[PDB]
Order: structure tokens, then C-alpha cells, then sequence
């Protein structure tokens, strides 16, 4: 069905600095757009939903935007706590689907 | 408040069936009118959806499964089953149920997982 | 409702969108707004009625 | 704007496309050191710089080279990474004998196309009212090339 | 009417560039006519020329 790039692969950063991990969408999504934080050992976590909106909890440093087929994450002020893979979930369509999983470690 | 609890055989061999139970507790499975999923993750490899179904009887599945999953749920005890016929090496994997919540949008319901359960392993060997 | 547009329509199609948002807005505003100033009387209705 | 008279289709859709996009990186697609049987240095007074004839930057004005005009063709295969915004045109000479000096052949079209597009224009050589001095035309056109598509 | 078939009819303006060319075919008839005729407009701006 509709299929997911996420770019970079890997990510390396300082703490204090600011990343960005985009997603690419074969398709128009329209908003779509959810991503997840998963720490190792543990099931992933919604940061954001429908492109732009934080789920409760999730700490202000963590924000993004994008629309139809382009989609960015950011995060600023990295603390040595965000260590986790990010990933791209495209809910627009039935055959729900995922990216590859961007691996962002703090330095 | 919304916790999701799962366990299963751990060990299937291959040819076999495997076979998993996800149970919702705080959230009652009729009622909510949302769509319960099942996800998993082979070694290496990232998230692959599985299927999900509605607080009914629908139910939809990733085609690539198609001539081996079934899906179901019990009203009763607040359960999801996943069921895969013909379990191979590459279904090792670990094995999550999660619940679909969602925003009214401009495009329709915007559709997104919030409570995820622990998972569990499961391995196919001989 | 729903319309479709070709490639080289975008000006258009951002239009249409913008449109059925546009009036989307409104009435979701429209049906709000009703219901919480029809609330606030409604409650005041009853309190001056016992009164 | 246009330093040579001129027009430009779906200007205003190109317009509205750049509302979407913060930043391009410029990719030289063919080199214009690639035409080897074409005339590359060509220009005009309407686009001279401190008094010599010149022309548009980013783009090449094929003229025939020596007594010719071989049907000059080229691709690319999109392998940039990214979507790429591809803009082309055709010359509009305001009189055959412009045509001639410039080409040599009269009854020419320019063909272009990728997996969605397919298009194909003649010159429409004609008297126009003069516009910064020139009688003829340019006609701009673009498309967006696709990931791994070939234009 | 016209004794060359191979036709044009062109028109410009400074903003204006458009050439046509007649089509040549069968139609069924309208008010007792096969034929069709193609009418075009313009603005022409001040002091400019068509
Ligand atoms: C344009 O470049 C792409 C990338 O190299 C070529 O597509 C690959 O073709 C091979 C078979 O020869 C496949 O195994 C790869 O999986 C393809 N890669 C991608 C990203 O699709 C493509 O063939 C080239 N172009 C043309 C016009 O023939």
C-alpha cells in the first residue's frame, strides 16, 4: 500500500543540540502522521499525533510539522534520556504502515 | 488508568500454530467504539502492523498475512486473540496489542496509538 | 462531496480544501458556540424558573 | 522577469508550488559542455550585460552549429534524491528568416515528456509587436520530475 | 472559399501569441449548416497593437 522513508538511518548528537528526522510518504497522507520514541525494552511511545499535536506528557522539547508526503520531527535540547529509535506511522489509509526507524544517539 | 496484558506459549515449532491473548483492563472492549491492534518486531527489523479489530466482529489484516491470520475478540473477558497458521522462523519476534484512539479532522478521524501493552516474545524453533 | 483534482489543478484543489475547511470551521464553530451559550441560559432558564 | 519577451505556463501554479518548498539545491542536469553538436553561447541584446548580447543563467539557447541543427536530445535519470522542478522552453522567431539563422530547419518541434508527462510544441513564427526591442518570444514551460523517474 | 487548404489564421498582441489552424470534418447539422465557425477575443491594452 502506501509506503514509508524515513531518513536518516542514524543520527549522532550532543546534548544541547538540535536534530531533525524526516518522513517521506509514497502517498498523500493528509495529516496523517504519527511518531513514536522506543527506548530498548520497551513498547513504543506516541510523541506525536496527526503531524503536529504533543500527546500529554511529552516534554516541549519534542515538536514537528510537515504536510502531504513530507513530514519533519525535531527535537531541541537534547537530554542524554533521549536515546531511542523514532519512527514514521502513516494512519491515512486500512493496511496500516511504518518507517525503517531512525536510531538518534546523545553524546 | 488503561493497561493491555499479554501472554502466550513463548516456544512454537515451526508448522504449528501460534497463539496470543491480549487482555484490556480499565477500557471495556464493546464499548469504546475504538479499534484494537496487534503489532510485532522481527530481531533487526523495525515495527510491522499485523491487523486489528473493531469492538465488533470486523476485522482487517496486513495482506502479506493473508493466507495465515485471524483475528477475534471476547466481549466477555475483555480479551483480543491473534492466531498465525503455518509459524515460522521469520515470525520470531516480539508480539504487541495496542488500542486505536483518534481526533476529528479535517480528512475524517485521525487515527493514532496511545496505550501500548508489555508484548511478549515469542520464539519459533525445533 | 468529495471532488478530484489533476496535478496541475493544485491552485484549485487548495481552494476546494480551503472551502470545505473554511465552512467546516464555521459550523463546527457555529454548533459549539450554540451549545455552550444554550447550556449557560439553559442552566439559567432552570435556576430563574425555581426563583 | 523574462529579459527576453516572453511567457511562462502555469506560472501562476509554479508560483503556488514554491509556497511548499524552502529550499532547492541547484543541480546541474546537463552539463551544457554535453552538447557537442549544438551551438551554446548564443544570447540577445534584451538580456546584455554591460553592453554584451547575453541570456538566461541557468538555461542553454541550442542555436545550429556551423551549417546544422542535429536533433539535439538528453535525459536525466533523477537520481538527486528528491522531486526536481525542470524548466524548458520555446523559441517563437518573429519572422522565417529568424527561424533560419537560428536553426536552419523551418518545420521544428520540441518533444518532451517523463512518466506522467507528454508534451510537444511547435514555434509559432510571427509578426508580434516589438517587446525590449525584439519582435519574438519565449515560451517557458515546467514539470516536476519524479524519484528515480526519467525525463 | 478560400483556395489553400494547408490554412492558418494568426493573431497577436504584446501579451497575445496564438496560432489556428481550421479543422476540416464531417458534423451533423446545425441550423441546415455542417460546417462550424470559431470565434476568439481579446483585450487590447492602450497604445498597444494587434
Ligand atoms: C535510475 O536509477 C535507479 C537507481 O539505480 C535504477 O533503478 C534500479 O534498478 C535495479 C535493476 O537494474 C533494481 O535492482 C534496483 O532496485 C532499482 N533501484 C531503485 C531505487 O528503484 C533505474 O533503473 C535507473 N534508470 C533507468 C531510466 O533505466
Amino acid at each position: 500500500d502506501i509506503q514509508m522513508t524515513q531518513s536518516p538511518s542514524s543520527l549522532s548528537a550532543s546534548v544541547g543540540d538540535r536534530v531533525t528526522i524526516t518522513c517521506r510518504a509514497s502517498h498523500n497522507i493528509q495529516n496523517f502522521l504519527n511518531w513514536y520514541q522506543q527506548k530498548p525494552g520497551k513498547a513504543p511511545k506516541l510523541l506525536i499525533y496527526a503531524a503536529s499535536t504533543l500527546q500529554s506528557g511529552v516534554p516541549s522539547r519534542f515538536s514537528g510539522s510537515g504536510s502531504r508526503t513530507d513530514f519533519t520531527l525535531t527535537i531541541s535540547s537534547l537530554q542524554p534520556e533521549d536515546f531511542a529509535a523514532y519512527y514514521c506511522q502513516q494512519s491515512y489509509g486500512l493496511p496500516r504502515t511504518f518507517g525503517q526507524g531512525t536510531r538518534l544517539e546523545i553524546k | 488508568q488503561v493497561q493491555l496484558r499479554e501472554s502466550g506459549p513463548g516456544l512454537v515449532k515451526p508448522s504449528q500454530t501460534l497463539s496470543l491473548t491480549c487482555t484490556v483492563s480499565g477500557d471495556s472492549i464493546s464499548n469504546g467504539g475504538l479499534y484494537w491492534n496487534w503489532i510485532r518486531q522481527r530481531p533487526g527489523r523495525g515495527l510491522e502492523w499485523i491487523g486489528y479489530i473493531y469492538y465488533n466482529g470486523v476485522t482487517t489484516y496486513n495482506p502479506s498475512l493473508r493466507s495465515r491470520i485471524a483475528i477475534s475478540l471476547e466481549t466477555a473477558k475483555n480479551q483480543l486473540s491473534l492466531r498465525l497458521s503455518s509459524v515460522s522462523a521469520a515470525d520470531t519476534a516480539i508480539y504487541y496489542c495496542a488500542r486505536e484512539g483518534w481526533v476529528p479532522d479535517y480528512g475524517g478521524r485521525n487515527y493514532y496509538l496511545d496505550f501500548w501493552g508489555q508484548g511478549t516474545l515469542v520464539t519459533v524453533s525445533s | 462531496v468529495g471532488k478530484e483534482f489533476s496535478n496541475l489543478e493544485r491552485r484549485l484543489e487548495n481552494l476546494n480544501k480551503k472551502m470545505e475547511d473554511g465552512f467546516l470551521d464555521v459550523w463546527t464553530y457555529n454548533a459549539e458556540l450554540l451549545v455552550l451559550m444554550e447550556n449557560e441560559r439553559t442552566l439559567d432558564f432552570h435556576d430563574s424558573n425555581v426563583k | 522577469g523574462l529579459c527576453y519577451p516572453g511567457s511562462f505556463n502555469d506560472y501562476e501554479e509554479l508560483k503556488h508550488l514554491l509556497s511548499s518548498v524552502k529550499h532547492f539545491e541547484k543541480v546541474k542536469i546537463l552539463p551544457k559542455d554535453r552538447w557537442t553538436q549544438h551551438t551554446t553561447t548564443g544570447g540577445s541584446r534584451a538580456c546584455a550585460v554591460s553592453g554584451n548580447p547575453s541570456f538566461f543563467r541557468n538555461m542553454v539557447w541550442l542555436t545550429k552549429k556551423g551549417s546544422n541543427y542535429p536533433v539535439a536530445k538528453g535525459s536525466y535519470n533523477n537520481t538527486s534524491g528528491e522531486q526536481m522542478l525542470i524548466i524548458w522552453g520555446v523559441h517563437h522567431p518573429n519572422d522565417e528568416t529568424e527561424q533560419r539563422t537560428l536553426y536552419q530547419n523551418v518545420g521544428t518541434y520540441v518533444s518532451v515528456g517523463t512518466s506522467t508527462l507528454n508534451k510537444r510544441s511547435t514555434p509559432d513564427i510571427a509578426t508580434r509587436p516589438k517587446v525590449n526591442g525584439q519582435g519574438g518570444r519565449m515560451e517557458f514551460s515546467w514539470t516536476l520530475l519524479d524519484m528515480w523517474d526519467t525525463i
